[PDB]
């Protein structure tokens, strides 16, 4: 996204450069707070077993009423 | 190095052919002794840009082998006996060693269950065999070798606890072995790596201070009360191991991120007078049958021995 925001603003007409230029800095801030992701697992240093890959569901619905009711 | 790629390779081409003969059941001594030889320092920089998976199949497979010794329950047949107990032990060297190897290491290259495992072979082997024949109250080389590997293997596993978290399910136990030897009485550089075990596993977790104390209290009758080689620890000015023990306690935790500081160290002199005001009000009435008195008199000589050193404050204290 940030490729193409570039190009369009080095194509063109500020105002919509400087649209692209903003959204780009909220993409980075989003690259911020997607970096302590993997430092966010690693504190926990979580015990992980032989059943791993066996709950293997990308639904990120179900899983959440799945840590929900461990927790409960 | 930025990757010195010249034994990465070498070490890489015998678990790819390891695997392949063994994945398409034991893998025998000479060949996992050199790979362990090789992993003290040829992998502990170059283990990275390694195969995932592999690595938790071969720690899968190397599980599977210690679970044929794990608690193993035990003229001619003695030979088998001892290679067997040597090949595992050089299993669990692998173990301890590959799973440490990295400076950073990354989640899910490994299970508990391993670690586990060489927790209880470590237990039931070391209590059936190291104990009795070094003390005779319980009761060629190969004895002095599986000792070495054993000082090795719990050292690393010392510093992997530091390293990262463990389940209370672990802890328990881990320390249950890091305070037992201490009633022994050949066994002082085991001391020293229990002393660092029990650095980890104190000053990573805040919640079992009660229950090390508990288990310090309960068998302090056990003390080898020997003139020979009571005081084995260098500053001549030698001391006895279990009050540097309690010294290094004293210091352990600090917890070093403001007023954290003040509340840690504040909750360090509240511990060391809930020890000693157990500690002593255990020694001071005279118990049938025997007593703790002797070792109130040497703990504290030891303690004002070792009053004012730069390395051991809080004597003071």
């Amino acid at each position: 996204k940030r490729e193409t925001s570039g190009e369009k603003s080095r194509q063109l007409i500020n105002h919509d450069t400087k649209e692209l230029e903003k959204m780009t800095n909220r993409q980075g801030m989003l690259l911020k707070k997607k970096e302590e992701c993997m430092k966010k697992i690693r504190e926990l240093g979580s015990l992980p077993q032989e059943a791993f890959e066996k709950y293997q569901t990308l639904s990120l619905k179900q899983l959440f009423r799945k840590l929900e009711q461990c927790n409960t | 190095m930025m990757d010195s790629s010249t034994f990465k390779r070498f070490t890489a081409s015998i678990e790819n052919i390891l695997d392949n003969l063994e994945d398409m059941l034991l893998l025998g001594k000479h060949q996992l002794n050199e790979l362990g030889s090789e992993s003290a320092k040829i992998k502990a920089m170059g283990i990275m840009d390694k195969l995932s998976t592999d690595k938790t199949v071969k720690v899968l497979n190397i599980l599977e082998k210690n679970i044929q010794d794990g608690s193993k329950l035990s003229e001619r047949l003695w030979r088998d006996l001892i290679m067997e107990r040597v090949t595992k032990s050089a299993d669990a060297c692998l173990t301890t060693i590959n799973i440490m190897t990295s400076p950073n290491m990354p989640k899910a290259v490994y299970i508990e269950d391993v670690i586990e495992r060489v927790i209880q072979y470590t237990k039931f082997h070391l209590q059936n065999t190291l104990y009795p024949q070094y003390d005779p109250v319980y009761r060629q080389r190969v004895i002095v070798m599986l000792y070495n590997k054993v000082c090795d293997i719990v050292s690393s596993l010392s510093e992997l606890l530091e390293i990262q978290l463990l389940t209370d399910t672990t802890i328990l136990q881990v320390s249950s072995m890091g305070i037992t030897p201490f009633f022994v009485e050949n066994v002082s550089e085991l001391q020293l790596c229990a002393i660092k075990l029990v650095t980890a596993v104190f000053s990573r977790y805040e919640k079992h201070r009660q229950l090390i104390l508990e288990e310090i209290f309960t068998s302090l009758a056990r003390l080898p009360t020997s003139k020979r080689s009571l005081r084995n620890f260098r500053l001549p000015m030698y001391i006895q191991m279990v009050t540097a023990l309690v010294l290094q306690l004293i210091q352990c935790v600090v917890h070093l991120p403001d007023v954290v500081i003040t509340n840690s160290y504040e909750t360090a002199m509240r511990t060391a007078q809930n020890f000693l005001s157990i500690f002593l009000k255990k020694c001071g009435s005279k118990q049938g049958e025997e007593d703790y008195r002797p070792l109130f008199e040497n703990f504290v000589q030891d303690l004002l021995s070792t009053v004012n050193k730069p390395e051991w404050p809080a004597a003071e204290l």
